């Protein structure tokens, strides 16, 4: 039979931690995509609507991770394109149509199986207009890209070179039923929402002066986002109208980082453990060291991806000398090693 | 084909 | 199938580099661990093995570009040195990010399976660090835009490269396993770090003032760098997260400069020794002259690259009339020669 939101969410939890609201949106969309196509031409409520998804969150939150993990369990075709390389009006870079061409490579040129596929885009913020007002001069990597996607998302015919061609054979593929999952960490959006939400903008007695460092929490600020906020960022309202659904993620909690290194299967702790497993050497990571690493990572404000700098900087000396050493069966890294005031203990056979 | 000419 | 060890490869780079013990350890661990991730053929329990790029930072002429050059000699896997000054945001006339890949295939003989396990090096990365406030007024084609494009290139993607430049067809090459070593002397990074570490202006009665007694040392200061410091410089957090590891290099020292002229095989002293060997004349360099050259080079604030100006400016007159002279078999350069008070003694056979 078909899957369910509880079953699909249980799978994503194995690879993703600390994202409750984000998993709910993707589960309903995927669960609803099978319903729309299955009911196509068989339901009296013809011309079923569509609802794309627009993910938003800080860096290292798991946006690109969800698209990869989703393809593992997803049956229908899936792709991972990028907005940065697209170019409007057939310029030097690739065109919008190239997105559909990549889908056929994974679908084996199955048009009937390609129309029911899913599409994902990363780094959507790169095409945002730098200024709120429309640019006076033409743009090749901004607003124009949004314009070309309008007819694509809603639904339009497309041209795809079947084999050995770039620009006399074209395969028609509708796009009214194709799903699009856009995502990108919009930089600087916190400043725009503060002007709109705080509204203080004053120095006098009556005007309020928010106490330094106890305001505009990124997690609580993105939750209050609205489409009008994105207009001041640079996006056009016509583009946002094509993506009604919006998902607000949260920044990694200190407790979440401890779980990300233990509960997931692809955690960094498990990765390094396998790196030394072939070397005939074990590894250990006590809880006293994980909680200490969380404070260092959050200070970097880079996300989960800024964790290797704390680990590799500590195990630099150890890895540089471990291969030369012999009769080494186990390595232990206590909390002190992380601070740099001690050296990791070694166990010999 | 396409000319990207811009000046600061 | 016995692979090299960090101690063995470090001995090779030590022959060509001096006083970079901190930087050599990072390249050794990365190159060592790069073969481990390559050795695996999906026969291990660990999945989605992590990657760890490197970010080299150092003063001018400290030897950053030299480490990558000598590394490629002893390296079996391919290697490249792609200039980043000419990179432009994809979608524009000047350049595309794809060009880097095409270079890698020329070295690997268009071996996709062999190119994916290659190494990549980038120089002059500070050239694209935009120093400005949020750029609402204009869009930069070489600054912030180029860095965003690189994000897709790293952490895993599929690109398009012509078959030797060209059919209208392209080859897909993954880049999740490809390592990147970006490096560029960041000018002005000391001033931003000083504000974070000095903590005070000190125009008031209570505030302490140590203008020159406690003035920060440039060498030590770079050791205290962090990702948040780079955001003020112009780098994006998304870009730094892809490069967790960081390598800080120390400035040249009077003692280190003397070793550069004697221990390395490619030293400038040995270069001139061979220049006159073809002419049938011997060359000598006493220790008294080396100590004077070190003091003159440090004042120039240029590093090892600013040493030839001290040598060639002194031996100009001598080289100009050396071929015309006959029966000259040996030349001696005294400390006075560097000062310019006297002339280099000549020997007659
Ligand atoms: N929720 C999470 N649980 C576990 N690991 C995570 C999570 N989010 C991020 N990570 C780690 O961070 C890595 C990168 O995650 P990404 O999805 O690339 O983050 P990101 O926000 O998509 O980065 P962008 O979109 O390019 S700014 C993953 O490979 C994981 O190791
Ligand atoms: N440790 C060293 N030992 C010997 N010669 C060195 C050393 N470091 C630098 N040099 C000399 O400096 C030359 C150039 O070194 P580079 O690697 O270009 O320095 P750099 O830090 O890369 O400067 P940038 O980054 O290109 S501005 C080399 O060809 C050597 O002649």
């Amino acid at each position: 039979a078909l899957p369910t939101p509880h079953e699909i969410r249980n799978h994503l939890d194995d690879y993703v931690i600390g994202q409750e609201q984000a998993k709910k949106v993707l589960a309903v969309a995927v669960y609803n995509h099978y319903k729309r196509l299955r009911n196509g031409d068989t339901s009296n409520g013809v011309e079923l609507g569509k609802s794309n998804i627009l993910l938003i969150g800080p860096t290292g939150s798991g946006k690109t991770l969800l698209a990869e993990t989703l393809a593992r369990l997803l049956d229908v075709p899936f792709t991972m394109a990028d907005a940065t390389t697209l170019t409007e009006a057939g310029y030097v870079g690739e065109d919008v149509e190239n997105i559909i061409q990549k889908l056929l490579q994974k679908s084996d040129y199955d048009v009937q199986k390609a129309q029911r596929g899913i599409v994902y885009i990363d780094q959507i913020d790169k095409i945002s207009r730098k200024s709120d007002n429309p640019s006076i001069t033409r743009d090749v990597s901004g607003e124009g890209v949004q314009q070309a996607l309008l007819k694509l998302i809603e639904g339009t015919v497309a041209a795809v070179p079947p084999q050995g061609g770039r620009k006399q054979e074209f395969l028609q593929v509708d796009t009214s039923k194709i799903l699009f999952i856009c995502g990108g960490a919009f930089a600087g959006l916190d400043k725009v929402i503060s002007h709109r939400v705080e509204t203080g903008s004053g120095i006098g007695f009556g005007a309020t002066v928010k106490a330094k460092s106890d305001k505009a929490s990124e997690g609580e600020l993105l939750a209050q986002v609205e489409p009008e906020d994105l207009i001041k960022f640079g996006l056009i309202p016509e583009f946002i109208g094509r993506l009604p659904v919006v998902a607000t993620l949260n920044e990694l909690s200190e407790e979440a980082l401890i779980q990300i290194l233990k509960e997931p299967k692809n955690a960094l702790t498990k990765q390094y453990q396998a790196l030394f497993n072939l070397e005939g050497v074990d590894l250990e990571f006590r809880d006293e060291a994980l909680d200490a690493i969380a404070k260092k990572a959050m200070a970097r404000k880079t996300g989960a991806r800024g964790l290797r700098s704390i680990v590799e900087a500590a195990l630099l000396d150890t890895m540089y000398d471990l291969p030369s050493m012999e009769d080494v069966e186990k390595v232990v890294i206590d909390e002190s090693v992380i601070d740099g005031q001690s050296e990791p203990l070694l166990i010999y056979g | 084909x396409x000319x990207x000419r811009x000046x600061x």
